[PDB]
């Protein structure tokens, strides 16, 4: 199989690359369209015509140990792609998947408070969302997970864990409960 | 038992690829206090003065500029030169910081010849249009290379050697887009610099210079594609601009006006091209990884005139660029700079002679 | 024409992280280095770092490396400065300078930014009188004045009689205590004969806590 | 880093007098030096750049020399507006400042007018007492103040501060504060501060007691 790495939208990710011996040697990071992203030319860095240009940038201090990371900050969903690190006649591949998750909560009179978590997943992927109520009430869901009416106990820290390619990424959401129904 | 024609017994030469520490020769002066002359005097030998080569008839030899251990040795020498020459005020390397005196010193590269020691020899390709990797069917032997100025720089190759016929392009792998395309011109283009912060280049001449290169590239990447030049795609200041030394001061020149052309796309000007330049006290190192800070410029009048004899390009490509190719200035690995001169050479080990058979 | 207008004073607790600005005008901002200097209360100047806005090349003094950060928003012609893990000895005035004429020295300066780092928070002063010992039967001149104790931070301006009495006035510099609160003291010498008739009023002003306090003194 | 060491730390001189302050770098820095003047309460002013080059709009009586490691700023006819604190500064890469050199005015030895102020009313209603000692208009700036409560000299609980040199009579003033408590002040009744200044023939003690109406 291929090395898969999951990342959160807005977060920063460090994709690793390591040579067989501890010394700075010509490396180069590309994507799946073989588009130059970032590499070195001796002790100088160079960036390719990609769209991660302003946001991708390894740091040189580690090159002398054979470490040639590709760091992407302020991740986007469009940053989901296979990135190949070419160093010394080897082409190590990695699958990057960037998920995002938003939370809308509308409370109405004569109704109560509703909650809708929406997952922004990368094009072509099968994610499985599993949100955990503060008290341990797990709920299944696909693209979006809804809760018609919250309760007083649901106030706290919800953990929603996204499952993709055998591994997972964890989201934390502090839920504030404005209104709950009660038998009068 | 003999017959008619006198049979001749030949002692044929025998050699083998090898590696050894070469020495060097220069026209350095023991009265010049500039760094190159000072270094050369301390580590080199007087010159030729009438160099000759031994042409080897009907001999074919394989070369590989991208794996020439002559380069590795020259690189170490030029590094070892700057160490004792250009003393920075601050040196940042590996979480370590150093401070020292930094005297301004005269700094102009002097041609160096790399010579084979006792026992070895240096084969040399005499084929004028030679890419540098493959069989040369016109070799010859030399004691020493030619005059190689240790010009450190990016984007443009300065004070170098011109191709003897047409413009030549060289790459370890034209397919791999991460690979540099060392270019050799058959006609030098003057770039006149000044401390006032700009650099002049003849527009019309540089225009044709690009048409030549373009045509050589269009040939390499299928005779049907449109050749476009663009500015550096980003990186360090020493890469993104035409970085180069000129009188002790490091110059960073904007080269966008050079590389904004579109060729073979069948659908008023300026007298000369003026490039925005600027010295910098804080520069990245080419020796190893790190930064260094230098003292402020001395006098305002800083003129340096050089010949653009070569280019370091890089191609963009990708599984999308069809019907056109994009090329941007590049460089950085000073070894490419060396390989643009040491491309036709090759050091070899000499051993006992072998006698020749007889066939007809 | 040319100018460097810094930000206002700021109070922080130990461990915090301050970030002051320095809006620049009168020249092309991105073409010149900018430097930062700090000066402890009544102590020598101390350089901190520089930066070339173009490439964001930065330099720091040893005493600040890995604890200070200098940036420069080129679009708004503004420079900033961050100081992580603040301590008690970081209490000083912070200047920013530049050199639009490239003399390799600081030609233009900012008005300054006072940064006070302590455990206590803004607290007004407690004023206690300092009346004359022996009056009109003793000497010819007797000392008098006010005492401004326990306050934070600086500054605090003191006058006398609404600006009328500025003769013999000696407003001592403040001092930091083991408690983390400054405490100065203003005095003034006058004829010991005019004590019984003249009334001396000192005018305090602790701008931090917006305090305005007047006080009378008496050897009655 | 590279150290900048200037001396003297302080120097007193009269008007018309000529003064020389020197700087010294631990490592060669060529002619890349700068001198600043700084008066209390304001931002420093560039005087000299490139070790010898005079800044525009600066009196000609200012001039610096030296090259490499040893430098010196020199003022010819010293002026009233020339009394301040001067700094040197490396200017080739790093910009380290020298310790500093204060050029104050020179005058005659003046005895200190010694005073003593007991804790007032309001200060006792808060449970914290502090005694003030005041040395008025004196010279030079050197003075040794000791606190003796009931003939028992203590140390550690007092804080003094000196004013800047008077613009008119060029003298100093110093106040020492003895901080104690609410109980340690009433358990005693005789406080004093011995003041040793060079303008005084013998040590002058100023004390007080129970106080009277
Ligand atoms: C190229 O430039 C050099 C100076 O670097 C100059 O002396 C020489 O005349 C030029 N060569 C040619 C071929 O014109
Ligand atoms: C090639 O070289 C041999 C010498 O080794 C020479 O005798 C022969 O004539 C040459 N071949 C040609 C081109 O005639
Ligand atoms: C080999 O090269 C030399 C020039 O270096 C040339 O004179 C000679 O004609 C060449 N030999 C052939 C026949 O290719
Ligand atoms: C030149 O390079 C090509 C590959 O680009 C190689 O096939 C050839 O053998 C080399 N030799 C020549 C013809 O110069
Ligand atoms: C190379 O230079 C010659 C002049 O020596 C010129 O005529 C020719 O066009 C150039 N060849 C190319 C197009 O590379
Ligand atoms: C040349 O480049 C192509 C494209 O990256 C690559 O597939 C091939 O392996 C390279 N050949 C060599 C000599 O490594
Ligand atoms: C000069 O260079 C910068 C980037 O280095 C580029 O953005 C700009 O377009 C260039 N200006 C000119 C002269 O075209
Ligand atoms: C390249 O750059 C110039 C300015 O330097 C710009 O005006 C021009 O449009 C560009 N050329 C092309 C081919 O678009
Ligand atoms: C050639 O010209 C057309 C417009 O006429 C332009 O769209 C194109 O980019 C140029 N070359 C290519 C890449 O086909
Ligand atoms: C190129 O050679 C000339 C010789 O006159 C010299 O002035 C110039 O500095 C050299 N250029 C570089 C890049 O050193």
């Amino acid at each position: 199989m291929k090395k898969v790495v999951l990342g959160k939208k807005g977060d920063t990710v460090e994709l690793t690359c390591t040579a067989s011996q501890k010394k700075s040697i010509q490396f180069h990071w590309k994507n799946s369209n073989q588009i130059k992203i970032l590499g070195n030319q001796g002790s100088f860095l160079t960036k390719g015509p990609s769209k991660l240009n302003d946001r991708a940038d390894s740091r040189r201090s580690l090159w002398d140990q054979g470490n040639f990371p590709l760091i992407i900050k302020n991740l986007k969903i469009e940053d989901s792609d296979t990135y190949i690190c070419e160093v010394e006649d080897q082409k190590e591949e990695v699958q990057l998947l960037v998920f995002g998750l938003t939370a809308n909560s509308d409370t109405h009179l004569l109704q109560g408070q509703s909650l809708t978590l929406t997952l922004e997943s990368p094009p072509g992927s099968s994610p499985s969302v599993q949100c955990r109520s503060p008290r341990g009430k797990n709920i299944q869901g696909g693209k979006t997970l809804s809760v018609s009416q919250l309760e007083l106990q649901d106030s706290g820290t919800w953990t929603c864990t996204v499952l993709q390619n055998q591994k997972k990424v964890e989201f934390k959401i502090d839920i504030v409960v404005l209104a709950f129904q009660k038998a009068s | 038992t003999e017959k008619l024609w006198v049979t001749v017994y030949y002692g044929v030469p025998v050699w083998k690829e090898a590696t050894t520490t070469l020495f060097c020769a220069s026209d350095a002066k023991a009265y010049d206090t500039e760094v190159h002359n000072v270094w050369a005097t301390h580590a080199c030998v007087p010159t030729d003065p009438n160099p000759q080569e031994v042409v080897l008839v009907n001999v074919t030899e394989n070369f590989n500029m991208w794996k020439n251990d002559m380069v590795e040795q020259m690189h170490e020498d030029i590094i070892s030169l700057w160490d004792q020459s250009l003393k920075p005020c601050v040196k940042l390397t590996g979480g370590s910081v150093i401070t020292q005196a930094c005297p301004k010193v005269s700094f102009e590269p002097i041609p160096i010849h790399y010579c084979a020691p006792a026992g070895f020899a240096i084969l040399k390709c005499n084929n004028k249009t030679f890419n540098g990797t493959g069989p040369c069917t016109n070799v010859s032997t030399v004691q020493c290379t030619h005059g190689i100025r240790p010009v450190v720089s990016s984007q443009l190759l300065l004070n170098g050697s011109l191709a003897e016929e047409e413009v030549v392009i060289r790459s370890v792998n034209f397919t791999d887009n991460a690979k540099t395309i060392i270019v050799q011109l058959n006609t030098s283009v003057e770039i006149n610099c000044t401390g006032a912060g700009h650099c002049n280049i003849a527009r019309a001449k540089w225009n044709n210079t690009l048409k030549q290169i373009a045509s050589k590239l269009r040939e390499q990447f299928g005779n049907n594609k449109t050749i476009i030049f663009k500015q550096s795609s980003g990186g360090d200041p020493e890469i993104v601009t035409h970085w180069f030394n000129c009188g002790g001061e490091f110059f960073y020149c904007n080269s966008t006006q050079l590389f904004n052309s579109t060729w073979f796309n069948s659908t008023e000007g300026s007298d000369t091209i003026t490039l925005p330049c600027r010295i910098k006290q804080i520069i990245n190192m080419w020796q190893k990884v790190g930064k260094a800070m230098y003292a402020p410029p001395i006098s305002g009048q800083i003129r340096c005139s050089s010949n653009i004899t070569g280019l370091l390009l890089t191609r963009d490509g990708g599984n999308s660029n069809n019907e056109s190719e994009i090329f941007r200035p590049g460089g950085g690995d000073m070894r490419d700079n060396w390989r643009s001169e040491l491309y036709k050479y090759k050091v070899v080990k000499i051993e006992p002679l072998g006698v020749a058979p007889t066939k007809a | 024409e040319v100018q460097l207008v810094q930000s206002g004073a700021e109070v922080k607790k130990p461990g915090a992280t301050v970030k002051i600005s320095c809006k620049a005008s009168g020249y092309t901002f991105s073409d010149f280095y900018m430097y930062w200097v700090r000066q402890a209360p009544g102590k020598g100047l101390e350089w901190m770092g520089l930066i070339d806005p173009e490439d964001a090349d930065t330099m720091y003094a040893e005493k600040f490396r890995g604890r200070v950060t200098i940036t420069a928003d080129t679009s708004t012609d503004t420079g900033y400065l961050e100081l992580s893990s603040l301590r008690s000895e970081d209490t000083a005035v912070y200047y920013c300078a530049a050199d639009p004429w490239e003399l390799n020295a600081f030609n233009v300066w900012g008005q300054g930014t006072l940064v006070s780092v302590s455990s206590a928070s803004t607290k007004g002063p407690s004023v206690f009188p300092l009346a004359p010992s022996s009056k009109s039967t003793s000497g010819g001149t007797a000392a008098l004045g006010c005492l401004v104790k326990d306050y934070f931070p600086e500054p605090v301006t003191v006058s006398w009689n609404s600006g009328a009495l500025t003769s013999g006035v000696h407003t001592f510099p403040a001092v930091l205590q083991s408690s983390g609160l400054y405490s100065l003291s203003s005095v003034v010498t006058v004829p010991s004969s005019s004590l019984g008739t003249q009334t001396y009023i000192c005018n305090v002003n602790h701008k931090p806590s917006n305090t305005k306090v007047d006080k009378k003194v008496e050897p009655k | 880093d590279i150290q900048m060491t200037q001396s003297p730390s302080s120097v007193s001189a009269s008007v018309g007098d000529r003064v020389t302050i020197t700087c010294r770098a631990s490592q060669d820095i060529s002619t890349w030096l700068a001198w600043y003047q700084q008066k209390p309460g304001k931002a420093p002013k560039l005087l000299i750049y490139a070790a010898s080059t005079l800044q525009s709009g600066v009196p000609s009586r200012f001039s610096g020399s030296g090259s490499g490691t040893d430098f010196s700023l020199t003022i010819n006819s010293l002026q009233p507006e020339d009394f301040a604190t001067y700094y040197c500064q490396q200017a080739n890469s790093f910009f380290t400042f020298g310790g500093g050199t204060k050029v104050e005015i020179k005058r005659t030895v003046a005895a200190p007018s010694v005073f003593i102020f007991p804790p007032s009313d309001e200060q006792l209603k808060s449970g914290t007492a502090s005694v003030v000692c005041l040395l008025n208009n004196f010279y030079p700036r050197e003075a040794k103040v000791q606190w003796k409560v009931d003939n028992a000299l203590q140390s550690g609980n007092s804080q003094e501060s000196v004013t800047e040199q008077d613009s008119k009579d060029s003298t100093y003033s110093l106040s020492s504060t003895l901080t104690l408590s609410k109980a340690d002040y009433e358990k005693h009744k005789l406080y004093a501060c011995e003041v040793t200044h060079q303008g005084l023939s013998s040590p002058v003690t100023k004390s007080f007691n129970r106080g009277e109406c």
